[PDB]
């Protein structure tokens, strides 16, 4: 009897493709989200030190009412 | 079958790297007949114009 190596009727396909599935997010919409988020912690920045100022304020009189 | 994902895989993580393409574009210009009279042969020849193939 004879035991080369043939293949057994053919193998399958090996991919020579180029992998490229351009993921992603249509970049002009990332700009979008970007200045949002950016917008919405300005307002938030805004609140507080505002809200902080009327604090220091009261501090301001606590030392003021406090002196003589 | 692996080395072709991984191959794939090597394109994706380099090749179109922003940084690799702005490191190394500019240097490497051959002229032709330059590499046909520099005795070059092969990878700079398929490279630079002219179809060449043993």
């Amino acid at each position: 009897v004879k035991q080369d190596m043939p293949p057994v009727g053919g193998y399958g396909p090996i991919d020579y493709k180029r992998n490229l599935p351009r993921r992603g997010l249509s970049g002009y919409s990332m700009f979008a989200v970007g200045i949002g988020a950016l917008l919405f912690g300005y307002w938030s920045m805004m609140r507080w030190n505002r809200e902080r100022r009327r604090l220091q304020i009261e501090d301001f009189e606590a030392r003021i009412a406090l002196m003589p | 079958k692996n080395f072709s994902l991984r191959i794939d895989e090597l394109e994706e993580m380099l090749t179109n790297n922003r940084i690799w393409r702005n490191r190394t574009v500019d240097i490497g210009v051959v002229t032709a007949e330059d590499a046909l009279n520099y005795g070059f042969s092969g990878v700079m020849l398929r490279g630079s114009g002219i179809q060449w193939d043993l």
